[PDB]
C-alpha cells in the first residue's frame, strides 16, 4: 500500500 | 478554495442518508479530507478521513455506520443505520493532520416526528415603555420542526442591536425561538421593521412587519 | 483517544492573558501533530495553530502555543472582546494502531467586564396567536453581565412554575454582554382567565428586583 503519512497526514 | 456541505435533512431512524461536500478550487487528489460533527450545544467529534489516494479510516465509535467516498469535485458521507444520537451539524474539512478549510455545515435530524412549519408572531414595541431611550421589538417563531430556521431583519440591512436567541425544544417536541432588536424609540413612528423568517424544511417563508399596537 | 482540556470557563479581562491546556491520553504523531481551533456559535471552527506551535496564516500573533508528546498549551495574550468563544485541540495519531484523529472537549473563554444590569422588556401575546389557542408572554433581559440571572413569572401575583423556558445568547463579541429571553406559555383558556402578567428580574447589577408588567388587553 501507500505510507500512512502520504495518505492521511499533511 | 472553498467547501460547501449539503444533504442534511430529517430522516427516521435506520433510514440511510448521504451528505455531500462540494469542493471549489481544490484538487481533491492532493488533500486528505475529513468529516466532523457537532451535536447541538456539544463539542466537535471526528468521524473519519479519506486519504489522498482514496483509502479511508473511521472513528472507533462509528462501528462501520459511516462511509466516506470522493469524486474529483465532491466528498460524500453515507450514514447507514442512523439513530437519534446522530442528530448534529456535520462539517467537511480539508486536511488530515489539521484542518485549514471548513464548510458551513449541514444539519441532520434523526427523529420519528413530522415536519412542521412555524407560525410567526410579533413582539410589538411597547407604546409606552422604554429602558434607556431604547425600545425593543421582535418576532416569535413558534412550533417548528426540524431545525433550522433563519431570521434576518429588513433583508439583512438591520444587524446592529439584533439578538436571535437559540431555539428551545418545547415539551411538544417542536422548536420555538425569538429574535429581538433594540432600536431608538424615536424611530418607531417612521422606520419599518420586518423580520424575514425562513424554515426551508417546510418551505415556509414569512416576512412579518412588526409595529406598535393601537 | 481522549484529549482532556482545561475545564470551562477560562476568564480574562481585556488586555490580560489566558492559557488553555490539552492533555492527550497517548502521545501524538511524531510528538507534535497537534492543532488548535477557535469556534463561535453557528460558525465552523477556525484554525489557529498547527504542529503544536506554528501560527496559522492570518491569525493574530496574540496566539501562541507549545508542547510535545502528550502535553500542550495555547496562550492568548492581550485578550480582546472577540476572543470570547470555544477553543479545541485536535490530536493526530498513528492510523495503524489508533484512530487517526480526535478532538479535545473544548474550553470556553469568557471575557471579563464591568457588571451591567439587564434592560427589561415584557411583550404580551399577539391577537393572531391567541386565535390559535395558545398564549406566549415574552420577557427580554438585554445586554447584561455576568450571565447569572433570575426570571420569575407572576400571573395575578401567583408565582408560575414549570411553564416557562429560557434561552441565552452567546457572549457578545463587541461588548461582552449576554441577553436572555424567557417565554411563559399558557393555554389561551388560562390566559383569558387573568389580568396582571409580570416578569420579575433578579441580577447582580440591580440593587433590588425589577418588575415589568402589563394588564391583559390594555
Amino acid at each position: 500500500h501507500h505510507p500512512m503519512t502520504e495518505e492521511f497526514k499533511n | 478554495q472553498s467547501e460547501e456541505e449539503s444533504g442534511g435533512r430529517l430522516v427516521t431512524p435506520e433510514t440511510p442518508l448521504t451528505l455531500t461536500c462540494t469542493a471549489s478550487g481544490i484538487d481533491l487528489s492532493k488533500w486528505p479530507m475529513t468529516w466532523v460533527r457537532q451535536a447541538p450545544g456539544k463539542g466537535l467529534e471526528w468521524i473519519g478521513i479519506i486519504g489522498r489516494s482514496g483509502s479511508t479510516n473511521y472513528a472507533s465509535w462509528a462501528k462501520g455506520r459511516f462511509t466516506i467516498s470522493k469524486t474529483s469535485t465532491t466528498v460524500d458521507l453515507k450514514m447507514t443505520s442512523p439513530t437519534t444520537e446522530d442528530t448534529a451539524t456535520y462539517f467537511c474539512a480539508r486536511g488530515g493532520s489539521y484542518y485549514d478549510l471548513w464548510g458551513q455545515g449541514t444539519l441532520v435530524t434523526v427523529s420519528s416526528a413530522s415536519t412542521k412549519g412555524p407560525s410567526v408572531f410579533p413582539l410589538a414595541p411597547s407604546s409606552k415603555s422604554t429602558s434607556g431611550g431604547t425600545a425593543a421589538l421582535g418576532c416569535l417563531v413558534k412550533d417548528y420542526f426540524p431545525e433550522p430556521v433563519t431570521v434576518s431583519w429588513n433583508s439583512g440591512a438591520l444587524t446592529s442591536g439584533v439578538h436571535t436567541f437559540p431555539a428551545v425544544l418545547q415539551s411538544s417536541g417542536l422548536y420555538s425561538l425569538s429574535s429581538v432588536v433594540t432600536v431608538p424609540s424615536s424611530s418607531l413612528g417612521t422606520q419599518t421593521y420586518i423580520c424575514n423568517v425562513n424554515h426551508k424544511p417546510s418551505n415556509t417563508k414569512v416576512d412579518k412587519k412588526v409595529e406598535p399596537k393601537s | 483517544q481522549v484529549l482532556t482540556q482545561t475545564a470551562s470557563p477560562v476568564s480574562a479581562a481585556v488586555g490580560n492573558t489566558v492559557t488553555i491546556t490539552c492533555q492527550s491520553s497517548q502521545s501524538v504523531w511524531k510528538n507534535n501533530d497537534l492543532s488548535w481551533y477557535q469556534q463561535k456559535l453557528g460558525q465552523p471552527p477556525k484554525l489557529l495553530i498547527y504542529y503544536a506551535s506554528t501560527l496559522a496564516s492570518g491569525v493574530s500573533s496574540r496566539f501562541k502555543a507549545s508542547g510535545s508528546g502528550t502535553q500542550f498549551t495555547l496562550t492568548i495574550s492581550d485578550v480582546q472582546c472577540d476572543d470570547a468563544g470555544t477553543y479545541y485541540c485536535v490530536g493526530s495519531y498513528d492510523c495503524s494502531s489508533a484512530d487517526c484523529n480526535a478532538f479535545g472537549g473544548g474550553t470556553k473563554v469568557v471575557v471579563k467586564r464591568t457588571v451591567a444590569a439587564p434592560s427589561v422588556f415584557i411583550f404580551p401575546p399577539s391577537d393572531e396567536q391567541l386565535k390559535s389557542g395558545t398564549a406566549s408572554v415574552v420577557c427580554l433581559l438585554n445586554n447584561f453581565y455576568p450571565r447569572e440571572a433570575k426570571v420569575q413569572w407572576k400571573v395575578d401575583n401567583a408565582l408560575q412554575s414549570g411553564n416557562s423556558q429560557e434561552s441565552v445568547t452567546e457572549q457578545d463579541s463587541k461588548d461582552s454582554t449576554y441577553s436572555l429571553s424567557s417565554t411563559l406559555t399558557l393555554s389561551k383558556a388560562d390566559y383569558e382567565k387573568h389580568k396582571v402578567y409580570a416578569c420579575e428580574v433578579t441580577h447582580q447589577g440591580l440593587s433590588s428586583p425589577v418588575t415589568k408588567s402589563f394588564n391583559r388587553g390594555e
